[PDB]
């Protein structure tokens, strides 16, 4: 994919100075897939979830300006994915060819997030624009407000990487645990907490119970 | 205009769920009942329940019962249709509700929910 | 960025143990694994490891160059590979030896060499992975007078229009208080470019913060980085690693 | 052509649900609802719904509601076929709409819909 | 005192499922039992059971089962009312339990779980 | 051998799900349609259904539906057991496929899945 | 003890199912299978089906069935109850086994799983 997206309450005129930092230096995957390293967990992933889908993301801002408690503004993010920024799926084969287990939950929530991880911290250079997310009160909907061009963006030809993430750590004996979602089975390390900032922190639920609804009778 | 849609509560959260099997009136009955709650505050409507074998609308005991489990699940914003003074066993009654289930639909924001209004 | 890496400088000289136990017995220990150390500084190396196998890579280093050699090196075994490459500088000109070496977990995209002005004075040698250089030092004994001569050559060679876009970090054995060197780059009219990342307690032995780290203040999110030393005492020095502090 | 299969809308994601049961023609029903959005934006085509016991097609009321309650929790996207001008009911139609669902398919890209088009 | 409610635990967690398919007294049944804990700790009650031709309420095995298989799913904290001394098969018995489950609902505190109690 | 079960493509995922109500050929019907790739690529044998009153075996509609909307849902590795040239409505089949669907199993690797197989 | 509860095999997870309509002795079926295994290790008794038409116990289809799927979904720990030589199509027991399915029981842990057991 060639670009991709976060949320985040973060004004472009600190974003684009300082790009998104990474939570830690937590490289275990399944972790990260599940929530369990991200903002309602042990917060230090070595990753940043982004997004290809620009719904998804009115989604995730949706689910903020929904909540009585959040006051300020969301801005969607415009990232240019390069060798740095992986897709889930060939690291999924690959640790399966490990003897890692992923259960039927954390592959619906995978497929479900369209998430391309970023290795590295996310430089301003990456970052093409944002476009201010304005909420409609009386219907519930988010459109696309003002959007501000970075002009410290680079053009380079990039794309994301389709091979699989390095240095990942040997999968661990599978057990069930939970993972931390929001809005319509949204991972919670899309939260706008689950990136290290210079910020309302989202309460997550678990996941398996709904997904098991949709999934049985 | 709809019957039985003239009372309604929205922007609620189904925060208790009660499903049992009973014996009422010398009948076998299935019942399941909701609670709710308005964010973090308690309102003194907060349960409906619907019997398998009485009730208004006898039809659809399934359906409303998944359907009250999902929304208790998501914890999700909801309006929730009912018709009062219908349970008559008064044990019931104090024990649940004597307030009847009728309908289930979705709130978009906190002026919407799907349905008809006043 | 800086802090997307577990960076750590030690100094090799010490005890009765070789280089070659420190190699395969200390450095294996900090590399090792996932969490292991991702780029290591470190001073006087006269040699890379036994195991190391050379690349034949023929660095041709932004700024002077010097002889820099790269090195494959498994912390593994045949079947399950851990490759770190090793980029080490053995002698300068006519003698002189250097004895400098950097560890990374990802091959070299480029490699630099700075010199200060200092007569006898050391280079410096660095690495760029992407956006991020790691450079390391090592100042002259006798009280690291070329320390602030490192620090203004790393300075004055990035903030080069076209290297203003990379992020660096340099660390080693300045041989110098970071006080005095504070002092030294306020004095410079530095104090305001570079943050200095030391350690509270001792480096060497004697006493004394000797080995440390050096970043630009313009590197993203370069006050994330902080300076803690390894327990480990395997020469003269600890090694003082630099690990970007929880986020919250 | 499939008959009942010329008008749908493609690529939308299913932002409300409604269930109840109504008294309706003298007839005990459950019925439910869908409501539509496109992306970012509000469509004017926005509800429609299944009876069990009225309809062009009453069959599959359980499969399909099941069907829409699985879309709205996870908001991808999807075509939604439809038949305009269906209800009788005044009350109904005003309360929620006059389309009967007819079929859901999934969207596997912003370009792609399975099912036949026009 | 609505009747078949006066024996309940309150508070627990569903840890334990059990689905099968039998025969007892020469009839072909279906049943399914559910195993407690509370909390962290064990509870001297922790095991109870529907069955499908059988018990004092017949009605209600497939949505009793999909509720129960619910909780242990969620492992939220529920109250479970049932009845003691009902399955007579002894095999039964003795592998599972001889209580029937009669109700299962939440407790959204510590210190309240829906339902009616009994005062003592 | 299995009768119906010769035909049949092994380790692809289920990407698209259709289902609807339809009229056909004077019959009220319910069918699901599933769509196929297998990894990255795209393959011709892409498209399979199944309808409550129609087919080679009617039964299962509920389940097998089912089915498909879980590995849907998970996109996980599937064999599909499937029988050519069996829907004769020109639209349905226009629209869709002539396929009817016959089982779905699991592939536990890339090399094996469940379910019988056909020497070649 | 409980008729048809004395073969069962515990502490272990299903890793495969198959859900197919199959016609069997002239009359039209739903069958699925559960494939199993203990851990990192095969076992060779390892699959076990249940037929809506046919078997010793022909009631609990689709509750079983949904039950099945429900512990393939989580892959957690659980006791298999099942009987031998039950099926008779010789297709069909050389494509899964012989065995039909009668329980499936939790494990709460390495050594503890629900229902009866035999010395």
């Amino acid at each position: 994919v060639d670009f991709v997206y976060r949320v985040d309450s973060t004004p472009p005129d600190v974003i684009f100075r300082d790009g998104f930092s990474l939570l830690g230096y937590n490289r275990n995957f399944q972790q990260f897939i599940s929530g369990r390293s991200c903002s309602g967990g042990s917060s230090d992933s070595r990753y940043i979830a982004t997004t290809s889908s620009v719904n998804q993301t009115y989604a995730i801002a949706r689910a903020y300006y929904s909540r009585s408690t959040f006051k300020g503004n969301l801005y969607r993010y415009q990232i240019r994915a390069d060798n740095n920024f992986y897709s889930l799926l060939p690291s999924i084969t690959y640790l399966e060819t490990q003897g890692g287990h992923f259960n039927a939950y954390e592959k619906t929530m995978m497929r479900l997030q369209r998430e391309y991880v970023s290795t590295l911290s996310i430089l301003p250079e990456n970052i093409q624009k944002a476009v201010a997310l304005v909420y409609d009160s009386a219907t519930g909907l988010v459109k696309d407000g003002v959007s501000t061009m970075n002009a410290s963006y680079l053009g380079l030809s990039t794309t994301s990487n389709p091979g699989v993430i390095p240095f990942l750590p040997e999968p661990q004996t599978y057990t069930q645990q939970r993972i931390d979602a929001f809005g319509p089975l949204i991972s919670s390390c899309f939260s706008i907490g689950s990136v290290c900032h210079s910020v309302y922190n989202m309460s997550f639920y678990d996941a398996r119970p709904v997904i098991e609804l949709i999934l049985s009778k | 205009a709809m019957a039985d849609y003239d009372t309604y509560v929205s922007n609620v959260q189904i925060n208790n769920l009660s499903y049992g099997v009973y014996t009422s009136g010398g009948k076998e009955t299935q019942f399941f009942c909701i609670g709710l709650k308005h964010g973090s505050e308690a309102i003194s409507i907060n349960a409906m329940c619907k019997v398998d074998v009485y009730g208004n609308h006898k039809q659809g005991f399934d359906n409303m019962l998944n359907t009250a489990k999902y929304y208790y699940t998501t914890g999700g914003d909801v309006r929730i249709y009912y018709k009062e003074n219908v349970w008559r066993d008064p044990d019931f009654k104090s024990a649940f509700s004597s307030r009847e289930l009728i309908a289930i639909t979705t709130c978009s924001s906190s002026s919407y929910c799907m349905g008809p209004t006043v | 960025n800086i802090s997307d890496y577990k960076v750590m400088t030690w100094n090799l000289q010490g005890s009765s143990a070789s280089t070659e136990s420190k190699w395969n017995v200390n450095v294996r220990q900090l590399l090792s694994g996932t969490a292991g150390v991702d780029i290591l500084m470190v001073q006087e190396a006269g040699a890379v490891p036994t195991s190391a196998v050379p690349t034949g890579r023929h660095i041709q280093p932004f700024g002077v160059g010097i002889p820099i050699d790269e090195y494959t090196w498994n912390l593994g075994t045949t079947s399950r590979q851990d490759i770190r490459y090793i980029y080490h500088s053995a002698i300068d000109v006519g003698a002189r030896r250097v004895n400098l070496a950097i560890v990374s977990r990802q091959r070299a995209d480029n490699v630099y060499v700075l010199r200060p002005t200092t007569v006898a004075s050391r280079p410096v040698i660095g690495i760029g992975l992407g956006n991020d250089v790691f450079l390391t030092a090592h100042a002259l004994a006798s009280g690291g007078p070329d320390a602030a001569a490192i620090v203004r050559v790393t300075i004055n060679f990035f903030r080069q229009p076209q290297m203003r876009h990379l992020s660096w970090f340099l660390a080693g054995d300045f041989n110098r208080s970071p006080d005095r060197l504070e002092n030294d780059l306020m004095t410079e009219h530095l104090e305001r470019v570079v943050a200095v990342l030391a350690p509270t307690e001792p480096t060497q032995i004697g006493g004394g913060i000797l080995d440390y780290g050096v970043i630009v203040d313009r590197a993203p999110y370069s006050q994330r980085v902080e300076a803690l030393r390894n327990p480990q005492l395997a020469s003269d020095h600890y090694p003082v690693a630099f690990l970007a502090r929880s986020c919250l």
